[PDB]
């Protein structure tokens, strides 16, 4: 089972 | 409460009790959890000293007065017998043990010219 | 019987040891009901502005205001010259200056008498 | 450093004795392990200090490790009053445990016996302060009583963990 | 405030933990377990606030005489060693916005998704305001319980971060 | 003691929007949809070679594996490492100090070839 | 020596490779903490070859490959010293660490930043080599604060727990404390002998060498 | 040990001073007295570079044990043989010193003893 | 975590076990004692006494060089 | 991390499976709504021991001030749910 | 994976330590309902758990018949040379 994990941008 | 006007430059500002943040009750849903602090609310003046990362003044199991008497009282007992002990040393019944060539006089980095004062070890 | 709890500032009396928590009148009881007034008047205002979904930025805390401006620039307008900040003052203001000035001065001073008389161990001092 | 080293192993082990969390007992026993090797280093024998010191990391580490399997199984669990039953349930990690416990001890011929027992007899034989020298072996006994601590509340009696684990 | 049954009943919670932690095995446990209990039953039958109040006051003051210097906490209790573990993991949801275009296409769902919430927390949300000004004395309010909504398609009052507070084990 | 009538209404309704919330973390199956990215042959080499179990052939990928880093971490660091101490610090008086062997009685030195004088007749005695 | 120099220093280059390699060169999120673990395998088994030239003869030399700074009179050059202490001790570390770093794969394979994780574990062990085979008090220094802060780094792992924090700036405090001792080492030794090399220190053997010895012993503490 | 208490709980003049020690001259009480020879020269003894500590009288021993390790490498388990000749070698010296520490205190008894004769007829 | 064999975790049971652990964890421990035993027949001198010890009190006044007390 | 989750049903199930284990409370009588007051007749202490069991079954303090407000299987299996995010 | 518990009416303190304290809870006419709830901590294979002196002991059945048999090895070929 796959959860979204939230996180802080990493694009940038 | 406002602090006494004895003219330290306190003003006006509120006397809280000197409570540690460590001590607040950690289940109230505060707005600042890791404060434990509520928007809005009268901050401590010595509030920065008083979070959880610093000085802690929660209840204790032992009263505050015996816990120097028996934290000084072992230490210092400690310091004494370590004195006692050094006037007292231990040891073993063997005499001095003996070295070759003068008392290995030039393996000690011994001045060769200065002839050294001769040392001889007799068999037992 | 048992030993009488000590407390010290750096140990406070457990709520729990504190008759106060117990001498429990209608305006004991009526003074709690006061503050939760006032800390309830303060959550509904912070929590209308927090839950708003049209706000973006920080929400300006006005205790947090004054509890730094106390700190810095409300300080030296409160001041008044008297016999127990003028001791204060003079004595962390002044007492360690002169107290490591003497320490420092009598160090080199007897240090630099035994240099001129060949006393003191420079055999391999060349970096100084 | 003979008499600091003396002091903290016998401050430092008599604290073990009484510690709960599985972590802690074993960061008090590293500290009156170190006394040791201070104590070895005041009685001028610095390369059985030395000796002490590799020989220290192999039992030590394992035992981290093994503490480490048992707080994992349990859902991070640190208090050994919340254990027991394993002697059974983690056959390796009870062997290894034990292993650590024997050889941190001093066991003969396990690798703390080639150092430890090789220090006792030099403090002994030696010119050195006498308070000194008995801190030493009173601390060596607490080596085995919180070594016990550890063993008898984590791998014996019956389960004190939750049900479900 | 709390009431005086509450206080017992705090004391009667904290000395077993407090006595569980001395007795340690279940067996040796579970005989004082009913012990304990028993000198709490029998007072139960007194009717005199003074004197019940008094008997309270004392059995505070053996607790604290005959706690634990060490009692057993959980570990994701405060002062338990998971406490405020994986704070460090939990992101509020609003850092999501501002996710580079390209990084939300990875999930086109989530996203999508996402704006029902946000659509629906702007349409709840002038509603969540009319019903808390209406129940609310005029000096405000006197307590920090809040009311449930009282209509169909109307939503509880304040529950965007109450709903979408972040969980347990984020990561 | 228990909830008010309302308590049990707010936590309901809370709970249920709470669970519904949680469910939409929940990812698809194309979820995350990882933009095209184009592999080395050898990644295919050993995706495909490797399908099979066929210990004899898996031990391959092993020696392989470690093959390449024993290579590029441990052969050719010597290489750089020895090259630049025997003409770069060997070449500078004192960068690279030995201890000198030390010499026991009977032996013979590979430079001069001299022998070294045995130790005098010990007063042997087997205890 | 050609052999017994190259392969000591092989052994402390081959733990900064992969520590070089987080820039962005081969990009192996996955599997970058068996990397690590397998770097140490080889880093180990090298560190056994000059262990068994010392046993077999005793052999030992310094290397003092760099010339880095010359204050007048004072030349710090980077220098590692492969003699008996620091011979024994490398395998004994490489050793214990090959299997904790194989310990925590397993142990830390939830964690999201394990990656990171399992870097600052290297660097811990980079800086104690330095430490161990350091041959002037200087470069000591630096593995000596270089451990001390790598501590930190990882008692404070999980940043969110405010006591993880407390605990882990309470290491730094303690051991600055210590570290005032070996200031005051360095300083005595530069002004009375001259150096900070060990082997200087030791041909001159001063004689009233309460001071220096002092501080050692508080830095030890 | 068990003398301690003899010196520590009794009287010292009448107990070794290990750091002045010897108080006698070596001729007193052994008329044309020997000596022990070195059987290892210095140049030896330098040349194995041992320890400052262990250049004593059973060097000889150590030199020859030395010699069995670097050669028998890598079997570490052999040269058992002469780590116990100069195990006992070291031994033997050990207790020869112990006969000084019990010839300290035989004479200095006698000295107490002499002392008494000597001077209560006075 | 991850990997390796798995097993269902039971409710209010012990739980289950696999061949290979239990053996490998005996192997060792055997392998513990044995190794006691043989360096202890070897080397008991290691624990014991490496030689003996003299005895003070029996030696003579002539070989230790005593002159009598008459001179 | 190696711990499988928790579901609505097994909570439920276990909550049921403690209290089937008390003795001062009929299986009969006890179902998931059962009142612990006003149907299986319970004294407040006997309510705060159910709890201990409870917190020692899950492993995971409730405070005080929440649990005081559990008065029957159903609330708590709920508090505990919601308390990890369980869901499904 | 639905988890089958275990039938709850299994579970009973009869010959166990937990008895011997339902024994003494009565001769003050007390009893314990927690006693079932504790019981399979004493049941199952948590029963008749080792001793710490056995413990101790564990591998020392195959370790000395490991050791018995070598140190004849080492007799005999040995003796020989
Ligand atoms: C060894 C020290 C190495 C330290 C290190 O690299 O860790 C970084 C590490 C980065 O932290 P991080 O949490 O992993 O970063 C995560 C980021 O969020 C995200 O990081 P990321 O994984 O996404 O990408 C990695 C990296 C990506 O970096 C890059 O992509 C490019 C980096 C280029 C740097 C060099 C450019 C300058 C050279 C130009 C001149 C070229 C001339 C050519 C001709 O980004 C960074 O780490 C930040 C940039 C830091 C640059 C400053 C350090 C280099 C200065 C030299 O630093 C630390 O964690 C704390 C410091 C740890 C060391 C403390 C103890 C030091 C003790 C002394 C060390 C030994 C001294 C020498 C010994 C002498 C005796 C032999
Ligand atoms: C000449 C020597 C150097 C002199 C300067 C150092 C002397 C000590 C003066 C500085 C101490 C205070 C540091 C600034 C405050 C930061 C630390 C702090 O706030 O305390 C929180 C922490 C409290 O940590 P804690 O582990 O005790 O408890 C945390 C609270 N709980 C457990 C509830 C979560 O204090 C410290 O870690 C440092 C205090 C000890 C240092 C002082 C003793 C020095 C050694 C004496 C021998
Ligand atoms: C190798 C060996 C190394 C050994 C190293 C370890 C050495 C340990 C030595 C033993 C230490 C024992 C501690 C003794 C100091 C105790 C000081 C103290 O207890 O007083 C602090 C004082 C508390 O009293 P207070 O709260 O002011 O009274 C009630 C007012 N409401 O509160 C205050 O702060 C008032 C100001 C006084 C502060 C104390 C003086 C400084
Ligand atoms: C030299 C130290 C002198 C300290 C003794 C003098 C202070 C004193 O005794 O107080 C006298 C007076 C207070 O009298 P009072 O009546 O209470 O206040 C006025 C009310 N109308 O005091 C006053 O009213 C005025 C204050 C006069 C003294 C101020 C100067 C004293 C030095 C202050 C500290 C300086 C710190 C400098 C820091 C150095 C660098 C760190
Ligand atoms: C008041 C400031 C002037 C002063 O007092 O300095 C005088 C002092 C020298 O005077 P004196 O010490 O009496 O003579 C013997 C010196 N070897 O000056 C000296 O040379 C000795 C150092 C003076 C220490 C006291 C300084 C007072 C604090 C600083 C001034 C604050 C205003
Ligand atoms: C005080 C002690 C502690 C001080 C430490 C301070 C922190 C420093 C951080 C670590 C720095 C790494 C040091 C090791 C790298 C040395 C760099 C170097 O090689 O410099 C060139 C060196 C010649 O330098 P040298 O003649 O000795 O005098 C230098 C005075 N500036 O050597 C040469 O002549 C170059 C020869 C290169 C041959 C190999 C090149 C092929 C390999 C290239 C790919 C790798
Ligand atoms: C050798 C080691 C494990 C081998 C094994 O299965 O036992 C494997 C695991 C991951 C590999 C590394 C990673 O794939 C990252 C790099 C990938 C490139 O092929 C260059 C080498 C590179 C640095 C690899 C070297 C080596 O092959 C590694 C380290
Ligand atoms: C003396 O040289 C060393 C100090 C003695 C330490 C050992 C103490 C134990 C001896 C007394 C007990 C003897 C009877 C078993």
């Amino acid at each position: 089972k796959r959860l979204f994990i939230i996180k802080p941008s990493g694009f940038y | 409460e406002p602090y006494p006007d004895d003219g330290t430059g306190y003003g006006d500002y509120p006397k809280l009790p000197d409570r540690s943040q460590q001590e607040r009750d950690p289940w109230y849903d505060w707005d600042h959890p890791d404060l434990r602090l509520n928007w809005g609310e009268p901050m401590h003046w010595d509030l920065d000293m008083y979070i959880r990362n610093r000085v802690d003044t929660s209840p204790t199991p032992v009263n505050w007065n015996l816990m120097c008497k028996h934290l000084f009282g072992f230490v210092a007992f400690m310091l004494f017998m370590f004195w006692v002990g050094e006037t007292y040393p231990a040891y073993q019944p063997v005499g001095p043990k003996q070295y070759p060539y003068n008392n290995l006089y030039l393996e000690r980095g011994g001045d060769p010219n200065k002839e050294p004062e001769p040392v001889v070890h007799y068999e037992i | 019987s048992f030993p009488k709890y000590e407390a010290s500032r750096l140990s406070s009396l457990p709520t729990t040891l504190d008759p106060a928590e117990y001498d429990i009148s209608s305006e004991t009881r009526k003074a709690q009901a006061e503050r939760l007034a006032i800390r309830s008047r303060l959550k509904r205002e912070y929590q209308l502005q927090y839950y708003d979904p049209s706000r973006r930025g920080v929400i300006e805390d006005p205790a947090l205001v004054r509890w730094t401006y106390a700190r810095s620039a409300n300080i030296y307008p409160n001041f008044r010259p008297n016999t127990k900040t003028s001791l204060l003052g003079a004595l962390f203001g002044i007492g360690p200056l002169v107290f490591w000035y003497y320490v420092f001065k009598t160090d080199r001073d007897r240090k630099e008498k035994l240099i001129q008389e060949g006393k003191l161990d420079r055999t391999f001092n060349i970096s100084y | 450093t003979l008499c600091l080293g003396a002091i903290t192993t016998l401050f430092t082990a008599m604290c073990a004795l009484t510690q709960n969390d599985i972590k802690k007992i074993i960061a008090f026993s590293t500290s009156s392990q170190l006394g040791l090797m201070m104590v070895t280093i005041g009685i001028n024998q610095p390369y059985l200090a030395f000796l002490h010191i590799c020989t220290h990391a192999f039992f030590k580490a394992m035992l981290f490790m093994c503490s480490g399997s048992i707080i994992h199984s349990l859902n991070d669990e640190q208090d050994i009053r919340k254990m027991g039953g394993l002697f059974k349930a983690m056959p390796f990690t009870t062997t290894a445990l034990i292993v650590g416990s024997l050889a941190l001890t001093g066991m003969p011929f396990l690798t703390g016996f080639y150092s430890k027992d090789l220090i006792i007899e030099a403090a002994n034989t030696s010119y050195t302060n006498a308070w000194a020298l008995l801190m030493t072996l009173i601390a060596t006994s607490f080596t085995a009583i919180y070594s016990t601590r550890i063993i008898f509340f984590a791998l014996l009696g019956q389960p004190r963990f939750p049900t479900l684990v | 405030y709390l009431t005086h049954q509450q206080k017992v009943l705090r004391l009667y919670k904290r000395a077993l933990r407090h006595l569980e932690s001395w007795c340690i095995h279940r067996d040796k446990y579970r005989y004082f377990a009913c012990l304990l209990r028993a000198r709490f039953d029998e007072h139960k039958n007194e009717k005199d606030m003074v004197k019940a109040t008094q008997l309270l006051r004392e059995a505070e003051e053996e607790f604290w005489h005959g706690q634990h210097p060490q009692p057993y906490i959980f570990p994701e209790s405060p002062g338990g060693t998971s406490y405020e573990r994986y704070e460090c993991y939990k992101v509020p949801e609003w850092c999501l916005d501002d996710w580079h275009p390209s990084e939300k296409a990875m999930y086109p769902d989530y996203f999508a998704k996402r704006e029902q919430w946000k659509k629906l927390r702007r349409e709840s949300w002038e509603r969540e305001v009319k019903q808390l000004q209406e129940e609310t004395p005029v000096g405000g309010p006197r307590t920090e319980a809040l009311p449930p909504a009282r209509k169909q398609g109307d939503l509880p009052p304040l529950w965007w971060h109450i709903v979408t507070r972040p969980r347990e084990r984020p990561m | 003691s228990g909830y008010t009538p309302e308590e049990k209404l707010r936590l309901q309704q809370l709970r249920e929007l709470r669970r519904r919330w949680l469910k939409d973390q929940e990812l698809s199956p194309r979820e995350p949809v990882l933009p095209p990215q184009r592999v080395s042959p050898v990644e295919r080499f050993w995706n495909k070679f490797l399908q099979d179990g066929a210990l004899w052939k898996n031990v391959i990928y092993k020696t392989y594996r470690h093959s390449i880093f024993a290579f590029t971490h441990v052969l050719i660091p010597v290489w750089i490492i020895h090259y630049y101490l025997k003409y770069h610090v060997t070449t500078k008086p004192y960068t690279i100090v030995e201890k000198k062997p030390r010499i026991f009685p009977g032996d013979t030195i590979l430079e001069t070839g001299e022998v070294i004088p045995p130790m005098k007749e010990f007063p042997d005695q087997h205890h | 020596m050609n052999m017994f120099s190259s392969l000591s220093l092989v052994t402390l280059l081959l733990l900064t490779m992969p520590i070089m390699m987080m820039s962005f060169n081969t990009y192996k999120p996955s599997n970058y903490p068996l990397y690590v673990k397998t770097a140490i395998s080889y880093a180990f088994i090298t560190s056994m070859i000059p262990t068994m030239m010392f046993i077999h003869s005793g052999q030992e030399l310094i290397i003092s490959n760099w010339h880095w700074l010359t204050i007048q009179t004072l030349k710090l050059s980077l220098s590692f010293k492969m003699d008996y202490f620091s011979m024994m001790f490398i395998p004994v570390a490489l050793f214990v660490t090959w299997s904790i770093m194989e310990f925590s794969m397993w142990y830390m394979y939830s964690d999201p930043n394990i990656n990171k994780f399992f870097k600052y574990l290297l660097l811990f062990l980079i800086t104690m080599l330095i430490l161990v085979t350091a041959n002037n008090l200087f470069q000591l220094f630096i593995g000596w604060e270089g451990v001390g802060i790598m501590s930190f780094l990882l008692i404070g792992w999980w940043y969110g727990r405010a006591d993880a924090n407390t605990a882990a700036l309470q290491a730094i405090l303690y051991n600055r404390i210590g570290d005032i001792g070996f200031i005051l080492a360095m300083a005595w030794f530069l002004t009375n002998l001259n150096t900070w090399d060990l082997q200087q220190i030791f041909m001159l053997n001063p004689s009233d060498s309460n001071m220096p010895l002092i501080g050692l012993a508080l830095a030890a503490t | 040990g068990a003398h301690l208490a003899r010196r520590y709980l009794g009287d010292a003049s009448v107990e070794p001073d290990p750091l002045r020690m010897p108080t006698f001259p070596p001729d007193y009480g052994f008329p044309e007295r020997k000596e022990r020879e070195m059987v290892a020269t210095q140049q030896e003894m330098n040349d194995a570079q041992l320890v400052l500590q262990q250049r004593d009288y059973c060097a000889h021993y150590l030199i020859r044990f030395l010699k069995c390790k670097r050669d028998s490498f890598p079997n570490f388990l052999a040269c058992k043989h002469e780590r116990h000749d100069w195990d006992y070698c070291e031994h033997l010296d050990y207790v020869k010193r112990m006969k000084e520490f019990e010839r300290e205190r035989r004479l200095l008894q006698r000295k107490k003893r002499r002392e008494q004769r000597e001077a209560d007829m006075a | 975590a991850g990997g390796g064999a798995h097993i269902e975790p039971r409710y209010r049971q012990f739980p289950q076990l696999t061949r290979s652990q239990v053996i490998q964890a005996e192997f060792f421990s055997a392998t513990m004692w044995f190794w006691i035993l043989w360096r202890f027949w070897h080397d008991s001198d290691a624990v014991l006494g490496h030689f003996p010890y003299p005895d003070p009190s029996q030696w003579t006044d002539e070989e230790l060089g005593i002159p009598p007390d008459d001179e | 991390s190696d711990a499988p989750p928790l579901t609505l049903e097994g909570i439920k199930d276990r909550v049921l499976y403690v209290l089937k284990l008390y003795d001062k409370i009929d299986p009969e009588k006890l179902s998931v709504n059962s009142h612990f007051m006003k149907d299986l007749g319970l004294d407040s202490l006997d309510q705060v021991e159910i709890i201990m069991a409870m917190e020692d079954e899950f492993g995971f303090e409730i405070p005080d001030i929440d649990a005081e407000k559990l008065m029957c299987p159903q609330e708590i299996v709920d508090y505990i749910a919601d308390k990890k995010d369980v869901y499904e | 994976s639905k988890m089958e518990l275990p039938d709850y009416k299994q579970w009973k303190i009869e010959g166990t330590p937990l008895e011997t304290v339902q024994e003494k809870l009565a001769a003050r006419g007390l009893r314990d309902p927690w006693g079932r709830n504790e019981a399979w901590r004493y049941m199952g294979g948590f029963a008749n758990n080792v001793s710490f002196v056995g413990a101790l002991l564990k591998g020392f059945k195959w370790g000395f018949a490991a050791f018995v048999v070598a140190i004849g090895a080492e007799y005999y070929l040995e003796s020989q040379k």
